[PDB]
């Protein structure tokens, strides 16, 4: 006699996280599981820490204020998260294992490119790395990330922090997803770290390329405008 | 395992005090379990003779005593009704202080005076004996401090003893340890053989040589088994948790404590014709010493004569080959049972005996020998009587033989993560009794002594040589590992994320036992059989769970009966479906709720909880890895749930769980006058989802219309707006119930249902001509599906 | 999950299995002979003579041991049942396992990974203490002590055991004892959590009072 | 290859409430997600934030990006209206993120979690109340964050 339909339940349901948000706890969980640290820093950077530390000379394009906010001549916002890595290197001595997710920025202005975005680095110093360990670290992560057991490639490229440097390739016939090398000697030497005794791999990677690639996302604008239409796709 | 410390120390003596032992010996493999003093402290009481009783003449109860102390006669008055000349007793002179602050004085008794006072064991804190005096032995020195003659500045060691160290179950055992331990000299107990004063003995027989490779049997003619069993051996026996019994019990019981050789005394009157030591026939009779009537199975080991058994060979003799006051002549017995053999034996009879024990966990297949020649002389000290020559009968085929172990210094450097030096490692090694032979550089040919029944590899070697050089002073190191970036799918709802979510929507984590009573199971399960435990603890814990609910509804009535009006629970864990073959155990997760809707507040509704509450709840576990669409629920039944208010969850047709209001009978039987709703979900058909794929968003408006839909009351909602979905063409982005009509303002039997339909163009503005058109095959669609008509 | 987390984040991977084992799994392969009182109805619940209620997770490390080669890496809590029931003991309760097999494991490896658990665990730096001890699965085997800084009412307490695992629990399980070496250690979940938030009685665990349970919010 | 580590068992305290946890309980709680630019308008600075002089860019991409927030509220409130402009009606949303107060000689740069909502209390739904948010709604948000690590109590509403 008190019988109902299965009709919808009863008040508020669940919201959900935005599509960066997940590709950043998704990143940093690859390398976590496998004693890596997370490491956050400022937002507002120096010269030093942003780009003299990772040998970028004072003549160099990057440093231009065509690419890089500043504030005066010495005060930036942060064009990386290598900044916090460097503040790392500064603070302890090897062995270092940490992961940077972070808000970065740059000048470059519409479509393709926005003024604020994310990315995650890492970093690795120890008393004997390779290219090969570097090798192995970024072809498992990408797998990992992609959970496919796809096909990586190194394309030899070129970083003012790192050498040898490569670009990282996926298939889907090639993609380029990321880069890394091994931490350069004056970096090392820079941060009180012997390059004779420690070598060191790092690399980098966009956060916005990755979630695009994920979820077949076409614009990289909708990611910051909070279109709910847009972020209860991700729920 | 229990021992005095100064019966210990009177073989291996460590030059430590007590508190440096027990730390040690814990520290080293052997738990100190307790430590504790044989008696309480006292002081002025000397070993004292009585001389002299009189009767006092003004007090029947008491007597006059001259006592000696061996230099002076004192006159004292005593009331215990055992006092009598000749007696050797503790005398505590004018002066001697007696537990609980009691000092003797001058005393002047019913007009008689008293030079001191004759003890009790109680008086001393000795034992619980207060009956009278403590009567010590006619050869007392008599002048002694009673608490040296008595051994009373001593310990008694308990050892909570690992099953490898057998060895350790004797005296001989555990001073071999301390000599190792603290690297010092071992004076085992000489054990001169006893000379046969005759030539009888009895024939022995090994018919079962692999379970017993060596007996040993001795023939003691006229003994006197009236005499007493000496103190030391009582107090010796004592601080092992032994009770003295009858002399020749006292003496094999003393001979497998100080040696370890568990032994046996049989009268030897009741041997007819040699002794067998053989296999039991199967349903063979015996009746042990405690009256137990064993019958025997055909893999049990007996000690058997000519004409039928007399003892469970290692565990326990019989009652009539054993020694009773008749006894004039005994037949000893030390041998070696193999721990194979034996293994369990006792247990499968039900029984348990000190020899059971030490057999299992092995015996020195060396030791018979000494131990009989040990127990000889202490019959014959103790009883009297004549020994004959002993017969030893050996199976040198079946005799125990471990094979030498090779032992490599890199073995050891690896595994305790830094080298010992070559003559640490021999020296470590030859105090446990092993032989150590060098074969080369940093490898030894290790030799196993027959007392170890635990070594047999080079790994029981390294554990040695890091129990002797301290497991703590070994270095911390952390394991090497070539790891590699990894995750797991992305689009998965895993348990502990599920648990957060209950969390976070008002719930609190029950655990039930998984196994409940077999009355509770068909109240849920009707006509299912259990799987059932064969040994439950108890009746009402017999039958495995097919379903968290009966334990979570259990839980819950326990608190309504606490004074809780809400009560929100969930839980999750295995399912026991079927019996052992073809069982299912699959994870759950399973809630249960009642009371007020909200917790009791001045902003909050007090309506109460009901089914759609229970499934905004169920709807948010579903929606956690973005595959809510994936799911159903149907109208459904399940026995424990109220047919009306049910819904059956599934997933491509394949059953995730169900969601209702548990059945009104089920809460009458249970004495529950609340509704409480359940839902029981698989965790397997839940865990996967779908990662999102973006559909592009529109720069132009959307458009809304409101259906208001006349139906019958029993069609179901969901059949309704999925027909909708179906006839709204490819714009509709969102479809809305926003209310439910079932008044007075329609027919009793319909209702209105209020949709919000919302369509958006991706490349345009939608005109209202098309949504107006969509609108109508909406209603068409709806009036010949359903017999739906418009508001 | 504060257990696991410990490990999980060093590359330990959470393993589960069934909780109706068979005599293999829970004892054969484990190096626990048909004749040892472990064994026994009076420890041990039985459905018929091969099939019981693990008494322990190590039959998911012997699950996972025979499924892989090394390295293996894995933490395995659940629940776990045994006969003696009253006071001090529930015929139910939890316990995390663990186990580590790899080609160059020793006994300094396993003191140093306990040593740092249990002060990750407790959040203090407390004093370890490892005491030789015993069990059929393992060769050295300890029981490890801590401090009473987290104290008996909120000068040692017993909280967990671990040793090498046996050359034939490794063969049993086609593992080669001469090339992988492997610790393994085990704990109570109920000892652990009364130690942590100063609970008395273990009953109050499976009661479900919500006097109780609210305090854990 | 894959690099060697000497690790060792590590964890954090276990009475904590971290920012993922707390996202998550807001998720729960039906809040969605936003992310928005650290630069904003001096103008909405000032609405915000009356006196305080912002920290400006030298070379800003556009004159309202030239602004560092002192708070997540213009940049929530902005990406809200956004919404309410796009028929929207029920919009609740949550960030995490830095704040930048001061100058640079002494600049103080703060993780913050702020949320924002409006319009009705629950979803449009057949058994929900048509009743609009208030304080009370967004408070029992603020208290579930607040006693995410048992510490409800050290924490006043004044
Ligand atoms: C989109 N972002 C990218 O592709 C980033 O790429 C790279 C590549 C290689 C290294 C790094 N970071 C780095 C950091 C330090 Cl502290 C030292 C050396 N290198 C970043
Ligand atoms: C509650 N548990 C305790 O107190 C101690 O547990 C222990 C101790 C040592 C080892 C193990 N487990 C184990 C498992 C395998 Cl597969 C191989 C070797 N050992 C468990």
């Amino acid at each position: 006699e008190r019988i109902d339909v299965t009709l919808p339940g009863r008040g508020q349901l669940s919201g959900g996280l935005h599509p960066v948000t997940r590709t950043l706890e998704r990143i940093e969980q690859c390398f976590s599981r496998i004693g890596y640290e997370v490491a956050e820093g400022p937002e507002v950077e120096d010269d030093y820490h942003n780009f003299e530390a990772l040998n970028i000379p004072g003549h160099h394009p990057a440093r231009a204020m065509h690419d890089t906010f500043y504030f005066n001549a010495n005060m930036l916002l942060r064009t990386h998260t290598s900044p916090v890595q460097v503040r790392t290197m500064e603070s302890q001595q090897p062995p270092i294992r940490i992961v940077c997710p972070g808000r970065v920025y740059r000048c470059d202005s519409d479509l393709t490119h926005s003024p604020m975005f994310h990315q995650v680095e890492g970093l690795l110093v120890d008393e004997g790395v390779s290219f090969a360990d570097l090798k192995g670290t970024i072809e498992e992560f990408l797998r990992a990330f992609f959970e496919k057991q796809l096909e990586v490639r190194f394309r030899p490229s070129f970083f003012p922090f790192t050498e040898p440097s490569a670009e990282v390739d996926i298939q889907c016939g090639w993609l380029e997803v990321m880069g890394c090398g091994m931490v350069h000697p004056n970096v090392l030497r820079m941060s009180n770290i012997d390059p004779e005794k420690f070598q060191g791999f790092a690399f980098g990677m966009g956060a916005e390329r990755l979630a695009m690639l994920r979820y077949g996302v076409n614009d990289l604008r909708l990611f910051f405008d909070n279109d709910l239409r847009f972020l209860g796709q991700f729920r | 395992m229990k021992f005095s410390e100064k019966w210990l120390r009177s073989w291996a003596n460590p030059q430590v005090s007590h508190d440096e032992l027990v730390a040690r010996l814990s520290m080293v493999g052997l738990e100190v379990d307790a430590d504790l003093p044989v008696a309480g402290a006292f002081s002025g009481v000397v070993v004292g003779e009585v001389l002299s009783t009189e009767q006092h003449p003004d007090a029947d109860k008491l007597r006059v005593c001259q006592v000696s102390n061996g230099s002076e006669t004192f006159q004292v008055v005593c009331g215990a009704p055992n006092v009598r000349a000749g007696l050797k007793i503790p005398f505590a002179m004018i002066g001697a202080e007696l537990p609980d602050d009691f000092k003797i004085k001058k005393a002047k008794l019913r007009g008689v005076e008293s030079f001191g006072m004759l003890c009790s064991a109680k008086e001393l804190q000795i034992s619980e004996e207060n009956a009278g005096l403590l009567e010590l032995p006619a050869d007392a020195p008599v002048g002694q401090d009673v608490r040296t003659y008595l051994e009373l500045a001593d310990y008694t060691i308990e050892v909570g003893l690992t099953p490898n160290r057998g060895d350790c179950l004797s005296l001989a055992g555990l001073a071999r340890e301390v000599s190792a331990i603290y690297d010092v000299p071992l004076a085992p107990v000489a054990v001169d053989a006893v000379a046969a004063q005759h030539d009888e003995t009895r024939p022995v027989e090994l018919a079962a040589p692999a379970a017993c490779p060596r007996y040993l049997g001795r023939v003691i003619r006229n003994v006197d088994l009236s005499r007493p069993t000496p103190l030391w051996m009582v107090e010796r026996l004592r601080r092992s948790d032994i009770r003295s019994i009858d002399p020749v019990v006292d003496v094999t019981n003393y001979v497998m404590i100080e040696l370890g050789q568990p032994m046996h005394a049989f009268d030897l009157a009741e041997i007819n014709g040699g002794v067998r030591v053989r296999m039991a026939e199967d349903g063979e009779k015996l009746v042990l010493l405690d009256g137990q009537e064993i019958t025997l199975r055909a893999d049990t080991l007996v000690i058997a004569d000519h004409q039928r058994a007399l003892a469970i060979a290692g565990v326990m003799g019989g009652e009539h080959s054993g020694v009773s006051d008749s006894t004039r002549d005994l037949f000893l017995e030390a041998a070696f049972f193999d721990t194979i053999a034996l293994a369990g034996k006792a247990r499968s009879y039900g029984l348990h005996t000190d020899s059971s024990h030490r057999f299992e966990r092995g015996v020195d297949s060396q030791l018979a020998r000494k131990a009989m020649e040990r127990a000889t002389r202490l019959i014959l000290d103790i009883v009297g009587g004549e020994p004959g020559p002993i017969v030893e009968q050996v199976s040198e085929a079946h005799l125990p033989k471990v094979a030498p172990i090779t032992l490599r210094a890199e073995r050891v450097t690896q595994m305790l993560g830094m080298p010992l030096d070559a003559a640490e490692i021999v020296r470590l090694l030859q105090a446990l009794e092993l032989t150590v032979v060098a074969d080369g550089e940093g490898q030894w040919s290790v030799g196993v002594p027959s007392h170890r029944f635990d070594i047999s590899l080079e790994v029981d070697l390294i554990e040695e040589l890091a129990r002797l050089y301290g497991y703590n002073r070994l270095p911390v190191r952390y394991p090497q590992a070539r790891l590699a970036p990894n995750n797991k799918p992305e689009a998965r709802a895993a348990l502990p994320l599920l648990r957060r979510l209950l969390v976070a929507r008002g719930y609190q984590e029950a655990i039930t036992f998984s196994f409940i009573d077999p009355a509770l199971f068909e109240l849920f399960d009707p006509g299912t059989q259990p799987l059932t435990l064969a040994n439950p603890i108890s009746a009402d814990m017999a039958a495995m769970r097919s379903s968290l609910w009966p334990g979570l509804v259990k839980a819950l009535q326990h608190n309504l009966n606490r004074q809780q009006s809400r009560v929100r629970l969930f839980e999750s864990g295995l399912r026991f479906v079927g019996q052992l073959e073809g069982l299912k155990q699959e994870a759950m997760l399973a809630g249960a709720i009642c009371g007020k809707r909200l917790p009791e507040g001045w902003a909050n509704g007090r309506d109460g909880v009901d089914f759609f509450d229970a499934k905004a709840d169920v709807e948010a576990v579903l929606a956690s890895a973005g595959a809510l669409g994936d799911f159903s629920f149907v109208p459904g039944e399940h026995p424990a749930l109220h047919p009306g208010q049910t819904a059956r969850i599934e997933r491509e047709g394949r059953l995730v769980g169900y969601l209702g209001a548990l059945h009104p009978e089920l809460a009458k039987k249970l004495d529950l006058e609340q509704p409480v709703f359940l839902f029981e979900l698989l965790l397997a058909e839940v865990v996967d989802g779908h990662l999102p794929k973006f559909r592009e968003l529109s720069r132009f408006p959307e458009v809304r219309r409101d259906l208001a839909l006349l139906v019958d009351q029993d069609v179901p909602a969901q059949d309704i707006l999925t027909q909708i979905r179906a006839a709204a063409g490819e714009w509709l982005t969102d479809l809305r119930l926003f209310d439910v009509y079932h008044g007075k303002g329609i027919d009793p039997h319909r209702k209105s249902l209020a949709v919000g339909l919302t369509w958006q163009h991706p490349s345009r503005t939608l005109n209202d001509d098309e949504v107006n058109s969509t609108t109508q095959n909406i209603v068409t669609s709806l009036e010949e599906r359903f017999n739906a008509t418009l508001r | 999950e504060r257990i696991e987390q410990c490990f999980s984040r060093i590359g330990y991977e959470v393993a589960e299995g069934p909780e109706v084992e068979d005599d293999y799994h829970n004892f054969e392969a484990l190096n626990i002979p048909g004749h040892h009182p472990a064994r026994a109805m009076h420890d041990t619940f039985y459905f018929n003579a091969n099939m019981l209620l693990r008494t322990h997770t190590s039959p998911v490390q012997v699950r996972t041991m025979e499924s892989q080669q090394p390295p293996i890496r894995i933490v395995c809590p659940g629940r776990v049942y045994r006969c003696d029931s009253d006071l001090t003991h529930s015929p139910m309760f939890h316990q995390v396992e663990g186990l580590l097999v790899d080609e160059g494991v020793s006994f300094a490896d396993l003191k140093g990974t306990i040593e740092e658990f249990l002060r990750a665990f407790f959040e203090k730096q407390l004093e370890v203490r490892f005491r030789p001890s015993f069990f059929p699965f393992t060769e050295p085997s300890a029981e490890v002590d801590i401090q009473c800084v987290i104290c008996s009412g909120n000068g040692w307490l017993e909280v967990m055991g671990c040793g090498m695992v046996h050359p034939n629990v490794l063969r049993m399980s086609n593992i080669d004892p001469e090339k992988f070496q492997g610790f393994a250690f085990g704990m109570g979940a109920e000892r652990l959590a009364m130690l942590r938030y100063g609970v008395n009685d273990l009953r109050l665990f499976f009661d479900n009072d919500l006097r109780f349970l609210g305090q854990f919010r």
